[PDB]
């Protein structure tokens, strides 16, 4: 996996198909789920992190409205 | 449902503790005859 | 957990960037204040 | 009232019908309660 | 409380005049990889690590900018 | 057409074909109402 | 401009109608107090009913507020 | 396959230990912390994070969330664990 | 197999009494709600 | 019209007597019973029973517990386990027993024993309030 | 002599306790199953046909009930009745009571009997109490009094006219009436 | 300006509302295991409690909706709870989604009451012991009550969630505006905001439950 | 120009009348709580009455709202 | 015109008189719940009374409504 | 003219005052239900009182209507 | 020109306030029904109180009417 | 001559607020009837409490009335 | 000049809202009478609660009054 | 001119809405008195329920000041 690969041909060798990107997202979901949620004696952090990311997403599309309420001008 | 019924008691126990309290507050001129007239003697077998 | 001494290059970069930022902030503050007050007055 | 703008109404109807009638129900069908053992 | 200063007195302190040579050492090292183009032999792990360190020193520059304008949220004027 | 009809439609078939029929009529009515609402706008 | 003026006036009038939900919620929770004092072993179910009552009575008041906004913003 | 007994060692419920250990060698212990503080100050200093009513609604919901977690986390964890132990005990009784 | 490695299908195999009556109750939850 | 039978297991206070009003301390509150009062049946708590005769006179007793039954024919039956005229009780003993019961309440930690202590507390409180 | 002097206020009390069921006309359930039969006697003999009358009535009604399918549980107040009925009726027996006859009965005795009849876990549907009703110095007759349950007095259509009633007040009232009917039976049987 | 939080969100030009509406089920993982993690354990306990709460009053024909109504209360509640997070777009503030939830379900109940049940369906518009001279009016009332039921459902959910979010945003605006003024008043306004946040959590759950319960009662009157 | 203004004001005034339904629903469900605490054996029938009462009380409020709309949109 | 404008406003005002009928129906049905929890053997008679009470309260309300209409359409 | 406009508005306002009649009728008949459930032997006399109560509360509402028909048609 | 129009509007708004006396009379006579169904021996004194209560509640309503007749005619 | 018109309309509005005191006095004296029917031997203290409650409710009503008179005469 | 006119009208509209405090004080003291008739041994603590009720309900009414005055004199 | 006038009128009309909160607080605390006289052992639970009911009534009141301020300021 990447974090070891150091070639730009890796970027094009991957499977950028509908099923390929579907499998990528599914593998990411299962990596997160196995690391943080799917354990005995699990933590609420495995949830809150998700929520955090959610809020980040929620702030991304809200920035167009919020930038009209900046308190400075530059 | 009173507090003692939630605790599992009955009205026969409520009266016993309330009649005993009323007897305890009697001036001793009546107390002996009262607690002798109303005292229990039956034993459970 | 024992600390880790930061490489001198990162430390020098940290402090050089901090000082350059102090200079930049002062400079742009003194640059913007006149124009800012100018259009503040011109708006009224 | 942005809730009155009917231009973005299908964008609000179509995923819900997939979420309420397909995905949530497919996740509830996989939530099974077996019978107690003797 | 006090553990923060116990860690800061080792790495969150200004560079002593004795290690300013060592610093420039690494600096040339970096531009040396920019001299030839050998930086491609850096796997994306340490590449990401160096990018994080550079973002950190840029945040240092910006904190210097906010202490150089006497106001946190933008320019008060 | 595999997995989708195997892991999506076979489980939901008893409900989509027999239980939600009146729900399907109601969804038709709702779509009609929504069309007439977006028409007068 | 008389239309914006009457929009303000009608918004205030429409807002008047939340007194009913205030009073009805007072009634619901006072009756919760009473029915719980008379049978504290049903504390769960009684409370459930209270919730339901609240959620319905409050609803009516919000309808008023709805009209208020429809008058104030959506004309 | 059985389940592991612990998760991924998240700090503050937001950042895992992996980040701190990955940033430790080059910038020490307070490296990640000053990086986070510098990012926060650059965000709310160049109006990347605009302060509005949502700032205080966020503070309110975050305080309520942290309080609820710290107050009902041990209880919810013990409740789930005792549910699983009751199920395991009933199953081994039936065995 | 210990019950912490066990699947509901493995339990329906080990204790056939626990299998849900998908014919007497064709729809979820495949049992009486009071049984639940 | 009201025929009132007030009795203890060992003593009869009224037997078919014609009174006009009787105040009783039911476990669900106090109430006064006159003729044609709605039929009811209740159990008593420690307190004062004030019988109002047709003569305008009142007789005060202190019942401990028991039962009250008002019937459709205006016949009232009050049956007390321990009914005592107020001149047979003293205030000091009631107060001392109330103090003792409060102390053993602040001591006791079980649920039913504390229930019994509370019953004794409220009985002695009614006694104190009734004497004065 | 003393017993007959104490029987007058005790009779007023115990007969005023039963006035409700005579004015509301409670009729008892002919359908329910579980039954509780109480027999009042003393611990002393040389009394004539007192205990034998109680025993004959008790076993007669036990036969009549068990032939109808009801499961009957016996209570014997006094050692004599328990002794007479123990050998042939022990499978049907709940509790018995001692020290009856030496000292005259009090309301504390009835209260104790009512507690150990309530703290028994035997949720009876209906009961009867069999005592020796006193007529004169020469004659007495063995009488029966019914004992109703909470569900019998709650499900009665004639009780709809009694205001401010719920299951809790009816429970307390039925407990106190159990104590009262036991007291009345003890005061009638001692004379 | 003020209703900016109820406008259909877009990220780089795409309808992010689709992702926001599809996200809630992602938080309910399922498993075939007999004994599993804490999240699935607590969620299965909650789903069992909810099923027993909503479904016990129904007969064998209404209980066939156990999968539907439960899926309703699980879908709304989370959608409401996820709406309390900062800057979030709450789709239950939209009259669109709420109408599309209310009209199909209510229409399905009334149509399954008019397909079978038709004798008793038409009898239901008149209470049992209604006096004779009043039979007409009680049919004009019950009919329009039945005809407004779905709009009442949708508008109740929409108005309640939108009004809660508006009040929270306005109290946040008050806190921000009075931060540069008296601090004691600022902290008491923030305490009001905290009480309102707790109330809004409760209201999210209550509104999910009441929507589902009204749909359940409409189904019960037609089975 | 002024008739639309009066339509706004009249719609607000007409929707004031939902306070009565708010209060009536409060009363209905508070009395449901109390009557169920007094006799929890009738929980079904009692609840049924509540629904009926609610369905009638709310009805009146909707009347006002209808009139409000009939002033705001129809004329 | 100004007469039609005030006809709108007057109809909207007269429509507020239905809050009373709403609250009265709420009270009548809450009291039906309570009276049925007390004496469930009179379920018929009580319910009769209930409808009668309803039939009267709503009556007053509808008066207001027709008054509103008679301001809006008749004169 | 302005006077006929105000006559419409004042007639509507005056008609608002029938809400109290509606609520009072509801209270009277709900209490009749409860009192009949509690003491069904007094029914007749109870109904008597109810009538009286009704006849009084409605009377107040009537005065309101009178003032309405005093503003809209009389003066 | 406008002062008489506002006199009409204020007279209507003033006579609105009779709803309170209507509701209060309803409550007084409903409580008379209930308290008489409980203990009918007090029928005189109970009724006495009712009259008093009535005469007081209606009193408030009259005040409203008075100020109405103050705005409409005395000014 | 718009201040005079506004004083009329605002005085009518101000005196609307007496309905609350009317309903509150009705409630106080109805509860007096009920509490006297239950415990007719506390008649004097129950009447003292009734006098206090009526005094406070009428105090609120008279506050409304005096605000009305202040607007109408004292500006 | 219309500003002062609407200030008068808005002060009147605002002081309408003291009716709620009037009705609430009526309810509080009526329930005090009832609960004291049932349990006259709690005469002290009951009264305390009544005071608290009269302290809160009236407060709301007072709020309205201040708002009214805030419209009439300040802003 | 007329817009600020209507803003004042609408602010007053919107603050009318907390009368229902006042009445609901009265109802909650009266029922607290009643329930405490019934079962004086649940004083803590009854007071907790009363505080909850008071909070919800005042939330319904806040929903009216929300509109009272969205009219006076952020038109
Ligand atoms: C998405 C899920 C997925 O596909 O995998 C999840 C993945 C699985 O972990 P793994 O399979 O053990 O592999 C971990 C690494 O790939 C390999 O681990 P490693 O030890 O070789 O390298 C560690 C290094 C690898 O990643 C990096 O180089 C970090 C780059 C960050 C940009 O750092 C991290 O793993 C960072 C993870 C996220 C850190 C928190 C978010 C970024 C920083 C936050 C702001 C900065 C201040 C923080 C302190 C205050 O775990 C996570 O990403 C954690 C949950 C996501 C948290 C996001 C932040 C929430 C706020
Ligand atoms: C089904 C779910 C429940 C069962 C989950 C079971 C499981 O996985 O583990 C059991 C899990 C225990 O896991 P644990 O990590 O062993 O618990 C540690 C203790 O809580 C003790 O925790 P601690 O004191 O060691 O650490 C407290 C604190 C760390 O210290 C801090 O104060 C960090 C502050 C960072 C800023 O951590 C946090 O609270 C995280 C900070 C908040 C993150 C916010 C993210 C952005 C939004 O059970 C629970 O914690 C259950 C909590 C239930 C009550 C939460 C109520 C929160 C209020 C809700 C407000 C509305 C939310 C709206 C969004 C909702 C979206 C759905
Ligand atoms: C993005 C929003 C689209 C969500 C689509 C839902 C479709 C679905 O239900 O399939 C679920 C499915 C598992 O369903 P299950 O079999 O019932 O457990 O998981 C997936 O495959 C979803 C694939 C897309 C995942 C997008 C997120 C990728 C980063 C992972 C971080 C988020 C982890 C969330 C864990 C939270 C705690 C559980």
């Amino acid at each position: 996996e990447v974090k070891l690969g150091e070639l730009p041909s890796w970027i094009l060798m991957r499977d950028f198909s509908p099923s390929g990107i579907f499998g990528a997202f599914q593998r990411g979901y299962y990596r997160y789920y196995n690391k943080y949620i799917n354990v005995k004696k699990g933590s609420i952090s495995g949830i809150t992190m998700v929520l955090a990311c959610y809020v980040l997403f929620s702030y991304s599309f809200s920035y167009k409205h919020l930038k009209h309420e900046r308190l400075r001008k530059y | 449902v009173a507090y003692w019924r939630q605790a599992g008691l009955s009205y026969i126990r409520y009266s016993q503790i309330c009649a005993k309290a009323v007897r305890d507050a009697l001036k001793t001129e009546f107390k002996a005859n009262a607690e002798k007239t109303s005292g229990s003697n039956v034993k459970i077998v | 957990v024992p600390p880790v001494q930061v490489s001198p290059l990162i430390k020098l970069g940290r402090y050089s960037a901090l000082f350059l930022g102090v200079a930049y902030g002062a400079t742009r503050y003194n640059y913007l204040k006149p124009r800012a007050e100018e259009e503040r007055r011109i708006a009224a | 009232m942005p809730q009155l703008n009917t231009t973005v109404w299908p964008t609000m109807i179509t995923p819900m019908l997939l979420t309420l009638f397909l995905i949530t129900q497919l996740k509830m069908l996989n939530t099974n309660y077996h019978l107690p053992p003797s | 409380l006090a553990t923060f200063w116990y860690y800061a007195k080792v790495e969150l302190v200004p560079p002593t005049p004795a290690e300013i040579p060592r610093a420039i050492q690494s600096l040339k090292k970096i531009v040396n990889s920019a001299q030839t183009g050998s930086f491609k032999q850096l796997t994306v792990k340490e590449a990401v690590l160096n990018g994080l360190v550079a973002t950190e020193v840029l945040m240092w520059f910006y904190v210097g900018e906010i202490i150089g304008k006497r106001g946190i949220i933008g320019y008060d004027v | 057409l595999q997995s989708i009809i195997k892991n999506i439609w076979i489980p939901m078939k008893p409900y989509y074909t027999k239980v939600y029929q009146e729900i399907w009529i109601g969804m038709g009515l709702m779509g009609f109402i929504v069309y007439k609402i977006r028409a007068a706008d | 401009d008389i239309d914006t003026a009457a929009k303000f006036i009608g918004a205030g009038a429409a807002t008047v109608g939340v007194a009913g939900s205030g009073a009805g919620i007072g009634t619901v929770f006072g009756s919760l107090i009473i029915g719980y004092a008379r049978n504290p072993s049903l504390k769960q179910q009684l409370f459930s009913y209270a919730i339901l009552g609240f959620a319905l009575s409050e609803a009516m008041g919000l309808f008023c507020l709805m009209v208020a906004f429809l008058i104030l913003f959506a004309m | 396959p059985p389940l592991p007994e612990y998760g991924g060692k998240v700090r503050y419920g937001l950042i895992p230990e992996e980040f701190f250990q990955f940033l430790y060698p080059k910038t020490g212990v307070t490296g990640p912390y000053v990086l986070g503080t510098g990012l926060i100050l650059y965000a709310l200093s160049k109006e990347i994070y605009v302060i509005s009513a949502e700032t205080f609604t966020a503070l309110s919901v975050l305080g309520v969330m942290v309080y609820g977690i710290k107050k009902y986390g041990p209880f919810v964890a013990d409740f789930a664990d005792k549910l699983n132990e009751q199920k395991l005990a009933q199953l081994e009784e039936a065995k | 197999i210990p019950f912490d490695q066990m699947t509901i299908e493995d339990l329906n195999e080990a204790f056939p009494e626990t299998k849900l009556d998908k014919k007497k109750y064709p729809y979820w939850p495949h049992q009486p709600i009071e049984n639940l | 019209q009201m025929s009132f039978t007030f009795a203890s297991p060992t003593q009869v206070f009224f037997n078919g007597a014609n009174v006009r009003q009787v105040d009783v301390p039911t476990l669900t509150g106090a109430f006064g019973i006159l003729a044609a009062h709605v039929p009811t049946l209740q159990v008593l708590r420690p307190g004062l029973v004030v019988v109002h005769a047709e003569d305008g006179t009142t007789s005060k007793y202190f019942v401990s517990s028991g039962s009250i039954a008002v019937n459709a024919d205006s016949s009232v039956q009050l049956l007390a386990e321990e009914a005592v005229t107020l001149d047979m009780l003293d205030l000091g003993a009631a107060k001392a027993n109330l103090e003792k019961a409060q102390a053993e309440l602040v001591g006791t930690a079980d649920e039913a024993t504390r229930a019994e202590i509370q019953i004794r507390i409220e009985a002695n409180e009614a006694l104190v309030k009734a004497l004065e | 002599a003393r017993a007959e002097r104490e029987l007058k206020p005790a009779r007023i009390y115990g007969l005023g306790s039963l006035a409700l069921y005579e004015k509301a006309d409670i009729k008892g359930p002919e359908d329910k199953k579980k039954h509780l039969l109480i027999g009042v006697s003393s611990d002393r003999g040389l009394c004539g046909a007192i205990h034998s009358s109680i025993a004959k009535q008790m076993k007669s009604e036990v036969a009549t009930l068990t032939a109808a399918g009801k499961e009957v549980m016996l209570v014997g107040i006094g050692d004599k009745i328990r002794g007479i009925l123990y050998r042939t009726h022990s499978d049907q027996f709940l509790v018995a009571f001692k020290e009856v006859g030496r000292k005259p009965p009090t309301f504390g005795d009835a209260s104790v009997i009512a507690l150990e009849l309530l703290n028994s876990g035997y949720e009876f549907d209906e009961g009867s109490i069999i005592f020796n009703k006193f007529r004169s110095v020469i004659s007495y007759k063995t009488e029966e009094k019914p004992i109703f349950s909470l569900n019998t007095v709650a499900s009665a259509d004639s009780m709809s006219i009694y205001d401010d009633i719920d299951a809790d007040v009816l429970q307390n009232y039925q407990e106190y009436n159990l104590a009262n009917i036991i007291y009345y039976s003890l005061k009638e049987s001692t004379t | 300006n003020l209703f900016a939080s109820f406008i259909a969100p877009t990220i780089l030009g795409l309808p992010a509302a689709v992702l926001i509406i599809l996200f809630p089920p992602l938080l309910i993982p399922t498993s075939k295991y007999l004994i599993n993690n804490r999240l699935i354990t607590t969620q299965q306990w909650l789903i069992k409690l909810t099923s027993k709460q909503m479904m016990t009053m129904h007969n064998t024909k209404g209980r066939t909706w156990s999968l539907m109504l439960v899926s309703l209360i699980i879908f709304i509640a989370t959608t409401n709870l996820l709406g309390l997070l900062p800057h979030s777009f709450t789709p239950t503030t939209q009259l669109s989604m709420n109408l599309a939830m209310a009209i199909p379900l209510w229409a399905g109940t009334v149509i399954m009451g008019f397909r079978s049940k038709i004798k008793n369906a038409l009898a239901h518009f008149l209470p049992q012991g209604t006096p004779t001279p009043l039979i007409p009016m009680l049919v004009i009332i019950e009919t329009i009550s039945l005809l407004i039921q779905p709009m009442a459902l949708a508008v109740r959910l929409t108005a309640n969630i939108t009004a809660g979010h508006l009040l929270m945003h306005l109290i946040g605006s008050a806190t921000l505006a009075m931060s540069t003024i008296n601090l004691p008043s600022t902290l008491i306004i923030f305490t009001i905001l905290i009480l309102l946040t707790i109330l809004e959590i409760a209201v999210a759950l209550i509104q999910a439950y009441v929507f589902t319960l009204l749909v359940s009662l409409y189904l019960h009157d037609n089975t």
